[PDB]
RNA sequence: CUACAGUCGCGAAACGUACGUCC
RNA sequence: GGACGUACGUUUCGCGACUGUAGA
């Protein structure tokens, strides 16, 4: 509740009116130095001039938190502070709430929207703008964007009241560079985009700094792989067999993808599957119907050997069991939706192997050695000291739920609960509260930020599995890295603010120009109607001539035959995007097709099917080439903007 | 070597060591592991930082001494073979032992934690009284004290097994004269 | 001569049994010495009626005159017939009667490639012993590689005769291109398969008898930062803004035109990003035949210049201003010089605005490259103790070599410094003592490495590392058995003769047609591709009158020679203001003829109208019509 | 502390020493970096590896001590203020000193290059006698060896300057007291 | 002059996968 | 649905500089 020195050293440069990325590691500290500046800016107010400073926030928790936060303490001072969510998006006239208020939390992708609305044409309507985790002001960014408006509109030549621009992050980020000359050019690159004339950083607080910044140590973990192995022998066998039977239809898909001589359990092997994929999409026999037949058949065959490799790769990192529940699943998946003689005949082939399967996966001289080492290091914590709540990350959300099953039926480490959050003695995030001393990352190569309140820090363990030396190699280097952003950042202390402002303005002129320079408008749109297909059913559903487009980001169907093209199912987990409410998603309706088209908006009071282009291959109707494109922007067609008068 | 010798030097088994340990032919002279060698799958293999003898006991007779320098914690204890696999010693009913805890502490583990100060022996020679239960530790030149006594009314052999901290390579333990 | 050591015989015995090696001897003559061990021990045990034949590769022609020198002085006791082939022999007393009529030839490769090529010697079985020097360099096309797949589908398949010993002599084995140990001990498979060879025996006993001879001198790094007051490339930077503005509007297309996203004044990305502008606006296709040739002038005057401007930035980022002041100076007076115009003379008065303050600031002890000072620190430091060391210090380009003899020629405080560049000092030389400064380059001797760019430093810690895993890779493949091992690399052989024996089929469509080439600045319509000829499948001239008054040439004041012709002078533009390098004017054996060569050229096709743009007429198809003397 | 003891321990001039020694914060211990720091440049800096002190002599007594310990290769002398200074020590007429030479000797250089024996001291002592015009070198427990004698009757100031190799870091010399 | 050759340095496009985040 | 950011890995493509070779 009090100010220290920790926390009033920051704002003092911050008080002359000037524009900083000062980077406290605290949460509370943080937003102790955002509520300083912002209550020194409101008492500094002259009659004629009141507050109308616009605070940035990037995920919901953050924004939700600054929201209670300001609306608790400035309530009592004579301001009225309110906030943009996603809800707020609706139903009501937004330059209203710009005005009528003083302390706007809004989320920086609603003022891009309202840039492109027409709603605050100039940015002199508010008079103050502070970032929080602007280290994300990096490229393209919606951060970028307002500081390309900013800059655009403070450099351009049309200087008016600009105002003023004051940053606040965590921790600087090296981003993508390898050298500590790059680590400068990032850091004083981050400056230049932001208006920084200084960075503000704790110096004379280090006693303060050390008590709370929870700082731990490497625990890195080193462990030899597995020799005997029956599932990969039982699935390479099927997987034999599978491509085997495969390729009597289609003899030329080694000659039709590029890839070399693949291996069975490798991420290269779905590199190699899902171009061969790609590879046969494109077949285009002239019988339109042989080729839907033929094109649904090895679709079902790559789609199978797909799935084998991904419990090959589940065996590879994971226990035995959870590839095994994870192929069952997905016959069971497959048992749900159709049946062909092609899924007939794999089906009984699954069943046959299936109980060689559950044989052999029950063995428990098959565990897996990295899982047993990983448990023998958990047993040697739990006789350091019992009292540990452990926490782990891994690479995937995969192993996440792998890892809890590993917990759930553990009679060697029955101390373990499970907490799924992505009370709890255990708890597995993938990504990134530090009360719990024990993170455990295993097969995983900023770093994890664990610090949000005035705690302690009292020790910890943060325990790494390596399998292969990629992980050493690149963390050691990782490790070398962090000590060279600390050099890069006393690098940049030994500056005056003169050669620092004359370097920012080479950089932003430098920036400016090259922006100014990059403004390409959209080409020559396609009015030519292509049509399109289904990629696993080579079906003819639609064309360029019933597709509209609602926000140029959306691509509709008018066609309403297509409405009964498809089949509507209702979504598992239904909500808004600024525009809509999500009520299902849509499966194309053929004999057993059941692919997935898109998704089902509710936007006023239509049933809109909202498609998207990763489930179409893009057909020529003058030639009838059968082209890809993969992302809708890359389409370039006669876009018709969205018509809601018609229906 | 001055007060009443019973035992005889203990050896450790086979085939209930840890997957971890390379001990040598001389037998009575372990070192730990760089990496653990992967051994066969059985169920006698002790999967701890754990190893066992095989010197079924005596009558009453009994005393043996034992290197326990040059290693950071260990553990040193008596164990009955039909011991559960996956239990440490310290976790059950069928153990006496000797703890040098982490936070700089000779605590034991026993039916309980009976802490001591921070005293840190080189040295230990347990001495083994099966008559009345009579079981003590004349560690190191702290005029023979033992400084603790158990009682075990048990009705299997009670062999020594060794636990350390395995995750230090380059340890190593040794049994040496009584 | 020198004497044999115990190490030097204990390389040299797995060769002597009797299978292939691959030496691995470090520097210091002693490879030298044991090629001449083994060829001593093996062309000493033959038994009569046969005798042997040694083949001694060497890469370089002054190691080749050397090893040719050495086998010479070494064997005339024994009665050997030493020879030699090189480049430089005449056309007499051909090889087979050379191959026939001696005991130890030292070819340069590419003589024996020509020679199985040819089909002129049958195949190497006339051969028992080719000895490789710097076997590390078999890789992808390198000749020693394609006298390998000679020797290796001789081999596999078609089994003749008896085949050659393999013997490398490598000085280290060179893991490049790998980053965990299992790649670097797959690239030390690959090379060891690809010779043919089996037993990779280094020194391992008497290491402490070897260190006498080879040194590993310690390192020091010396990283230092850029400059602050960086005034020059301020005001390059001014003149590279107006330059490229008014080709902007001269333009105004011209972001389309390549991929580069950001592209900043003076790096290496601008100069490639100025180069693909350059080649974009050379393809032009309007119909206003005069407007195009002021577009085109244009565009290649302020792509030109701003190229100029880029590497004096270049040059001014790795040395003292004055260099790259220098370096400008002389190029504006060679294009002053050289024409008349109102964008030369709109160019020349910009620069010429800007030269005097420019100069102002380059003649300053303040605006100093403190990299050059760090320098002058070690140079002066280290001479200080040991007054007669000599230093070998690398630089990048060649220009940088000027620049540094320059300045050390013009230092007050480096008075005692003799330099010499490639009795004297220092030697600043770039890729060829006490003293072995790198800048920035990638007894109780040290090595220096000065940069401003990190990752110079970690490239060369990337590199002792490499050298460990190369060390640890070849201790781990010395324990293998030979017999797998043999299986192991005729799998590898095998796999490799399946890959190069099935795609060679790069088959040429002559593209029939007639063509007309043009000037590569001012397009003026030169010549027709029906009139060129093919003169002995190298030069490439225009048997036409109409052509003549299009070019005029510039007296070259002395003549020259080539093999077979004899070079009179350079040919130029005959344009107002284009004065391009076309080529040179030549005598073929009776009269004279113009010589051109497609690199300053487009080729405009007569019916499409489009223009591309060539470089090697190996890559350009036409009818290749070989000249006829008669016209 | 056994001779006449006559004068002062002196402070190095942190206007004059180059960018590469970092004398500390007690300000009277010379030591190199390991890389440079780059300060204001002045006309008044070395661009070699020297420092200078600041305080100017007297008439007849001067004398210091300084620990030629922790230093591969070292050189004290004294200088006057009028130095060239991109010169290195003792290869002017403004110089006396001793210089510990790559093929280590106690050379010193009145420029004129005088080879000594192989003797190493760890502690060097300057005794000035300015009434006489005498310099000399008596290093530490020498029964006051002189090591040389050089006379220069100047009307300048002659502070106590120092050269030391400046490649090595974690080279430093120390002054201490007599 | 043709013409291969090996190394270095900086790049740009077409990708698959993994995580998160918002609108 | 689409936008953005980060990481892993693969397959090519041109560019500039350095070094050397054979034919003519
Ligand atoms: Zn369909
Ligand atoms: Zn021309």
């Amino acid at each position: 509740f009090k100010p220290r020195n920790y926390q009033l050293e920051l704002a003092l440069p911050a008080m002359k009116g000037k524009n900083t990325i000062i980077c406290a590691p605290t949460g509370c500290g943080k937003t102790f130095v955002s509520l300083l500046i912002c209550e020194h800016h409101l008492k500094k107010f002259p009659q004629g001039q009141k507050g109308k400073v616009v605070f940035f926030a990037n995920q919901i928790p953050v924004y939700e938190q600054q929201k209670s936060v300001f609306s608790k303490y400035f309530e009592r001072h004579g301001y009225r502070v309110t906030g943009i969510s996603g809800a707020t998006a609706e139903n009501v006239p937004v330059e209203q709430i710009v005005e009528n208020n003083d302390i706007i939390i809004l989320t920086p992708q609603i003022l891009v929207n309202n840039l492109k609305k027409g709603t605050i044409p100039s940015l002199s309507i508010f008079t103050l703008m502070i970032f929080d985790e602007c280290h994300n002001t990096s490229k393209q960014h919606p951060y970028n964007m307002i500081m390309f408006n900013y800059l655009d509109q403070k450099l351009g030549g049309s200087s008016g009241p600009l105002p003023q621009v004051i940053g606040l992050t965590a921790s600087v980020g090296v981003g993508d560079a390898k050298n500590t000359d790059e680590a400068l050019d990032y850091i004083c690159k981050l400056c230049a985009s932001l208006d920084a004339s200084v960075i503000a950083t704790v110096k004379h607080n280090l006693e303060e700094l050390e008590q709370v910044v929870y700082k731990p140590q490497k625990f890195f973990r080193k462990v030899e792989s597995r020799i005997s192995d029956k599932f990969k022998y039982i699935i390479a066998q099927l997987m034999r067999d599978t491509e085997s039977l495969a390729k009597r239809i289609c003899k030329d898909l080694e000659n039709l993808s590029q890839i070399q001589n693949r291996e069975f359990g490798t991420q290269k092997y779905e590199q190699w599957i899902v171009t061969v994929q790609k590879a046969c999409m494109v077949f285009q026999m002239p019988d339109k119907d042989e080729e839907s037949r033929i094109c649904k058949a090895l679709f079902l065959y790559t789609s199978h050997l797909r799935k084998y490799n991904d419990a090959l790769i589940i065996s590879e990192h994971a226990r035995m069991k959870d590839a095994l529940d994870y192929l069952k699943d997905f016959f069971s998946n497959v048992r749900a939706a159709g049946f062909d003689e092609i899924e007939q005949d794999l089906t009984q082939r699954f069943e046959e192997k299936l109980q060689e399967l559950e044989s052999v996966s029950r063995d428990p001289s098959n565990e897996n050695p990295k899982l047993e080492d990983l448990c023998f290091i958990l047993q040697e914590e739990y006789h350091l000291n019992p009292e540990t709540i452990t926490i782990l990350f891994v690479k995937t959300r995969a192993l996440v739920d792998a890892l809890k099953n590993w917990i759930e039926g553990n009679p060697k480490l029955s101390f373990l609960k499970p907490g799924i959050l992505t009370d709890h003695n255990i708890l597995i995030a993938t990504s990134v509260i530090a009360q719990c001393n024990l993170v455990i990352l295993y097969e995983y190569v900023i770093k994890m930020i664990q610090t949000r309140g005035r705690g302690r820090a009292r020790g910890s363990k943060c325990f790494l599995l390596t399998s292969n030396a990629g992980v050493i190699e690149k963390e050691q280097i990782n490790m070398y890295k962090e000590k060279m952003m600390n050099d890069s950042i006393l690098r940049l202390q030994t500056w005056d603010e003169a050669v620092f402002r004359e370097k920012i303005l080479h950089i932003q002129t430098h920036e400016k120009f090259i922006r100014d320079s990059q403004e390409k408008p959209k080409p020559v749109p396609d009015k030519e109607n292509k049509k399109l297909l289904c990629r696993k059913c080579k079906a003819l559903a639609c064309y360029t001539a019933d597709v509209r487009v609602i926000e140029e980001c959306h691509y509709t169907v008018l066609g309403d035959a297509f409405k009964e093209c498809f089949v509507s199912r209702p979504h598992p987990k239904p909500k808004q995007f600024s525009s809509f409410e999500k009520r299902a998603k849509i499966f194309c309706a053929r004999q057993n097709c059941s692919h997935d088209w898109g998704i089902h908006v509710k936007y006023k009071t239509f049933e809109i099917p909202v498609i998207k282009i990763e489930s179409f291959v893009v057909e020529d109707i003058a030639t009838g080439v059968q082209t890809l494109y993969s992302k809708w922007k890359d389409f370039h067609f006669e876009k018709i903007p969205f018509d809601p008068a018609e229906m | 070597s001055r007060f009443a010798q019973w035992a005889i030097h203990p050896t450790f088994n086979l085939k209930s060591l840890s997957c971890s340990l390379e001990v040598s032919k001389d037998s009575r002279t372990v070192t730990v592991s760089h990496r653990p060698q992967p051994y066969r799958w059985s169920c006698e293999r002790f999967s701890t930082s754990q190893v066992l003898c095989s010197q079924a006991l005596s009558s009453g007779k009994h005393y043996w001494e034992v290197d326990t320098r040059n290693c950071s914690h260990w553990a040193v204890g008596v164990a009955s073979w039909e011991m559960s696999r996956d239990q440490v010693l310290g976790r059950t009913m069928d153990s006496c032992c000797v703890e040098w805890k982490g936070t700089s502490q000779l605590s034991a583990w026993h039916m309980k934690e009976t802490v001591l100060g921070s005293d840190r022996p080189g040295v230990v020679g347990i001495w083994l009284n099966l008559e009345e239960g009579k079981l003590a530790f004349y560690s190191v030149d702290n005029q023979e004290k033992l400084l603790y006594e158990c009682t075990i009314s048990a009705s299997s052999p009670l062999y020594p097994a060794f636990w350390l901290y395995g995750l230090h390579p380059g340890n190593y333990l040794i049994i040496k004269q009584v």
